[PDB]
RNA sequence: AUGUAUUAAGGAGAGUAUAACUUAAUUUAUGUUUAUGAUAGAGGUUAUCAACAUAUGAACUCUUAGAGAAAUUACUUAAUAAACGAAGUGAAUUGAAAUAUCUUAUUAACUUCAGGAAAAGAAAUCAAACGAGAUUCUAUGAUUAGUGUGAACGAAAAUAGAGCAGCCUAUUAAAAUAAGUAAAAUGGCUUUAAAGCUGUUUGAAUAUUGUGGGGAACCUUCCUCAAAGGCUAAAUAUAAUACAUGAGUUACAGAGAAAAGUACCGUGAGGGAAAGCUUUGAAAUAGUAGUUUUAUAAGCAGCUCAAGCAAUAAGAAAGCGAGAGCGUACCUUUUGCAUAAUGGGUCACCAAGUUAAUUUUAGAUGCGAGCGAAUUAGAUGUGCAUAGUUAAACCGAUCAUUAAAAUAAUGAAUAGUGUCUAAAGUUAGACCCGAAGCCUGGUGA
RNA sequence: AGACAACACUGACUAGGAUAGCUGGUUUUCUGCGAAACCUAUAAUAGUAGGCAAUUUAAGUAACAUCUUAGUAGGUACAGA
RNA sequence: CGAAAAUUUAACGGAUCUAAAUAAUAUACCGAAACCUUGUCCAUAUGUAACAUUAGUAAUAAUAUUAAUGUUAUUUGAUGGGGUAGCAGAACGUUGAGUGAAUCUUAGAUUUUUUUUUUAUAACUAAAUAUAGAUGAUAACUCAAGUGAGAAUGGU
RNA sequence: CAGUCGCGUAAGCGGGGCAUAGGAUCACAAGAUACAAAAAGGAAAGAUCUUGGAUUUUUGGAAAAGCUACGCUAGGGAUAA
């Protein structure tokens, strides 16, 4: 944010007169009230409100963000999927949620429970690291299950994503549609004159 | 252990902060690299103060004056327009134009006053090609039509030479016609276009005039002159002989 | 602190259910939802055990009729702060290492007038032979053009963003298109000599069928606009209120004010505090207790040598120390200080090369004759480098002097660009603290 | 009487706007190197600038210092009239 | 002998000395933080070996090796060692921040003390007192500074 | 070195004086140069080269008299009571 600001011997309230006659006081000779030297005065060297914010190359932003993307490849927790990367809830529960019969503390402590003991199974949860699963869209159960539950991972939007979101869990759980279109958006050094970018080798069988 | 723990800059691109006025053993203790109590410590001493004697500049002066009405043209060699199109980058079969010239990046990213085509390189071109640009020298356009090119200057200025790179202007090796004979069918093209295109403005002043209209420089307006006519409006060539 | 939203007159005196606010100082009613809310009881003083929305009774005195020693008199359905805005008048400190022009500065200040904003505004504008198309706000353009002996001062075109709106039949009522005007001489202002403002004395013309203004002395052609009449929201300024955010503060901090312009000081204008909580308990200082030394001695109280004392007990000696020697505090400032040269009663806390823009360098690293930025199809948004040369253009791997030229002579030629860390030059308070004075507005006999 | 005009008067008090080539102060440790008080210019001599020149670390060296051997410039001590 | 000054012997430092004075010689000894020797610390080198970390490259169903950095040892029985103004390098500490929805804590996290150890502006061992499950403390690496005070007739 | 002049039989000599004692910029003025010319054609005002007028004599270049015993501030105590 870097909005912290001080008031300097210019700034601070009171009158600018002169505190002691310049000799026959006997004590040191003082001037305004408002010096750095007095009880209230104002402090030279203080925090005001800038601007902290740094430049990066736009091609040695999308480096770091390839080179952040292929740790987590060649360590293996990179995981792609298919679309529609949401959490499978029970539909039973979906249709009580949905209905309005369930209330919120129980619709909740559900939630809490179910995506505890599904993360534990996949060794996906906080016994492992933690998982992060990045969209394209916005999914109510995903982002939702994780807003209840967060200790067993977190959701995000390809919007939302850093460089420092990639290496902040334990694995990254990406869609394909979101994958394809992040190294799509940060290969500027590359694309300057193309390589493989979603080349399929195995059709999905339907 | 976690990789965000374990990040850091080269060693390399890390200095050592000196932070004056921080004790003895720092070495910038008290009086913080400035001495004992001279204007240097108390004050500060204008850049330009010289202790009082008077400076070169003052006792000899300033020398010239800086031209501001001359052209900021952007100089390419043959050199180099024999790289781009080795490698493909220019295409040889069509005209190589003020637009394709800038879009390229032979002359780079910046569009200044007009193109000069020099003669760097000139003995190992041998590309026929068809460029037009404002202004080449002696040796550069002996050198294009020794190949089997042709080489045209025309008139530009620093907006008409944006606009052939944004479209808002069509580019012609022509001057505007004169005369009643032509209107019928000038105004015949522009209503054809169907858009709102600009026009390439054409010398005004003596000079800009007298560059384009002489046939040593390849000028878009040489066709307007005699054989025996000379290109400066003021100007004649004297007549030889006993009279 | 910034941002967003909303709003556009403020204070005091006295009184009162001491969460409740105006002599009615806890008024009286509506609608809806009420635990699946909202965000089958007890309880009218043993009260307000109900929130939201919409209404509603009451709301004193002064500022504020007249007078006066404001909160009184006497009357009566008497009533509007500050900052912000425009114009008028207009300094000095400061810099130039003095100082007159200049800079500080179309500044501070004062004076009048006006509104929730005001001002300005739909070209007698800019451009340059192509064209743009009102005003206002922000950045770049620009430590530029330019001015000036200097120090310094300093545009416009254009570009990008915020807003966007045009008109006279103005959405609130206005022109029969502007004459003592444009302009000239002269005295000033502004400024580059133009344009613009102005006191004195004078004084024009009537539309592209080329009349008039401008295009930076000036004349002409061309281009361009149409003064001497007007209307116009938004983006902008300030204050109040509410909310959001924080590698902002957490009590000598934050603000002057965690109860404050209050206590207190001053005839007055004016100056202007301290003080949080139930937690923790540092140092200095004081009175004692244990161990140890001390009444024959001339110690900056430390250091080197060290007897002895010191643990009821197997083991375990920190501390104090007789006696011997060495040693004339610290800092600053100086050729040089134990100096009888400067500074300090002790301890705790506060207290000084920082930030911004700009211009450089080193190292590291990205791209690479490109770099950086920025974006179904196309365009758009500063910059630096890619070529040198001269006073300058022409010219150009060649250029300049040689009054013609010419290897006659002499000089100059080849990886840039961005980012981070650090040190720097420049301009800003500029590492911190400290004058006497000068100017302006007020106060007091 | 340079007298008085409310602590202040060879021109009061109060608020707003300064500079100071002068003085004082400038806070943790370790490590490497290590000066000068001279010349020139300056309304300058308490300042400043350019040198000499301390430091950093790269490229160079027929580097620099000292001695030996041969050579060269120049007139002091001394001695003399 | 000449040779006289005002606090006190008053320029042998003093005691004292007939040499323990003076002149010409000789030898031993003492004597500095100088030098030597044996160790230590630090700075800069030069090759080699080994240990750890990180990142590559090969091998493995019956581990080896390459590079950078840190470190110890060792080769040349390597060289070097006062310091103001000043210049430069390398670190520690303080406050806040990220990794952190992390690690640890009544089997005692934390306790301004005392104590112990380690080439040590720092941390650590133990002890004593009190009692916290996080509005607690925290390694390592990194980020930003209102970051370090015996000195301003400084201020509270 | 180029240009083109003098003297000398020639070699050759000549970019003042046997040597050592005469200040810039700015402004201003007179010649040349043909560089740029704020819409354009010219011009004005600029630019280069040569040259001139200077107790610019504080001669690296201010247009410049004193008093304060009523003095003020910041300092040094270059010894000043
Ligand atoms: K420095
Ligand atoms: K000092
Ligand atoms: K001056
Ligand atoms: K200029
Ligand atoms: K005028
Ligand atoms: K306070
Ligand atoms: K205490
Ligand atoms: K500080
Ligand atoms: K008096
Ligand atoms: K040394
Ligand atoms: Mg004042
Ligand atoms: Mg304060
Ligand atoms: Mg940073
Ligand atoms: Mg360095
Ligand atoms: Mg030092
Ligand atoms: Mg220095
Ligand atoms: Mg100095
Ligand atoms: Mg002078
Ligand atoms: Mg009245
Ligand atoms: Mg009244
Ligand atoms: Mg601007
Ligand atoms: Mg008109
Ligand atoms: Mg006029
Ligand atoms: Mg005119
Ligand atoms: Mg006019
Ligand atoms: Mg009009
Ligand atoms: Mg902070
Ligand atoms: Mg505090
Ligand atoms: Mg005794
Ligand atoms: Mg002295
Ligand atoms: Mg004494
Ligand atoms: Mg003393
Ligand atoms: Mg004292
Ligand atoms: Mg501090
Ligand atoms: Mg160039
Ligand atoms: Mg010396
Ligand atoms: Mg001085
Ligand atoms: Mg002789
Ligand atoms: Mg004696
Ligand atoms: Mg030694
Ligand atoms: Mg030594
Ligand atoms: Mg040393
Ligand atoms: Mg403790
Ligand atoms: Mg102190
Ligand atoms: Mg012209
Ligand atoms: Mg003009
Ligand atoms: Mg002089
Ligand atoms: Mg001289
Ligand atoms: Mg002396």
């Amino acid at each position: 944010r870097g909005m912290a600001s001080t008031k300097t011997r210019y700034e601070v309230h009171g009158s600018h007169k002169k505190m002691s006659p310049q000799k026959g006081t006997g004590n040191a000779r003082r001037g305004t009230r408002q010096s750095p030297l007095m009880k209230g005065g104002g402090k030279t060297f203080g925090p005001k409100p800038r601007d902290f914010s740094t430049k990066l190359n736009k091609k040695v932003y999308d480096l770091a963000w390839r080179t952040a993307l292929s740790y987590r490849y060649k360590r293996g927790e990179l995981i792609v999927t298919e679309d529609g990367l949401d959490l499978p809830l029970p539909n039973d529960f979906l249709w009580l949620a949905g209905g309005g019969k369930l209330s919120r503390e129980l619709e909740d402590g559900y939630v809490r429970k179910w995506v505890h003991e599904f993360m534990t199974s996949l060794n996906w949860g906080k016994e492992a690291g933690r998982t992060t699963f990045i969209t394209g869209d916005k999914r109510p159960n995903l982002f939702t299950g994780f807003e209840l539950a967060g200790a067993e991972g977190r959701a995000l939007e390809l919007w939302d994503v850093d460089v420092k979101d990639l290496l902040e869990t334990g694995r990254i759980v990406i869609e394909r549609s979101a994958l394809k279109e992040m190294i799509e958006d940060h290969q500027s050094d590359l694309v300057t004159r193309g390589p493989n970018l979603g080349e399929v080798l195995v059709r999905a069988p339907r | 252990a976690s990789i965000l723990a374990s990040l850091s800059d080269n060693r390399g691109a890390y200095h050592k902060r000196i932070r004056k006025g921080r004790g003895p053993s720092s070495g910038y203790g008290k009086t913080a690299g400035r001495g004992t109590k001279g204007q240097k410590a108390h004050g500060h001493v204008k850049p330009w103060f010289q202790g009082g004697q008077t400076p070169l500049i003052v006792s000899h002066g300033r020398k010239g004056f800086v031209n501001q009405f001359a052209a900021d043209m952007s100089e390419l060699n043959l050199e180099k327009l024999q790289e781009w199109i080795e490698a493909g980058r220019i295409d040889p079969t069509k005209p190589i134009t003020p637009k394709e010239i800038i879009k390229s990046g032979i002359i780079g990213s910046s569009i200044k006053d007009g193109i000069k085509l020099l003669g760097r390189g000139k003995e190992s071109f041998k590309i026929p090609v068809t460029i037009t640009v404002s202004r080449a020298s002696a040796s550069a356009i002996e050198a294009i039509e020794a190949a089997g090119g042709k080489i045209v200057t025309r008139f530009y200025t620093k907006e008409s030479l944006k606009r052939l790179v944004e479209g808002k202007s069509l580019h012609t090796d022509k001057p505007l016609p004169v005369g009643k004979e032509h209107v019928e069918e000038i105004l015949a093209q522009a209503r054809s276009l169907k858009k709102k295109y600009y026009r390439l403005p054409d010398p005004t002043s003596r000079w800009d005039i007298e560059y384009y209209r002489d046939p040593a420089h390849r000028g878009y307006l040489s066709h307007q002159l005699a054989p025996g006519e000379s290109p400066s409006l003021y100007f004649k060539v004297p007549t030889g002989g006993e009279k």
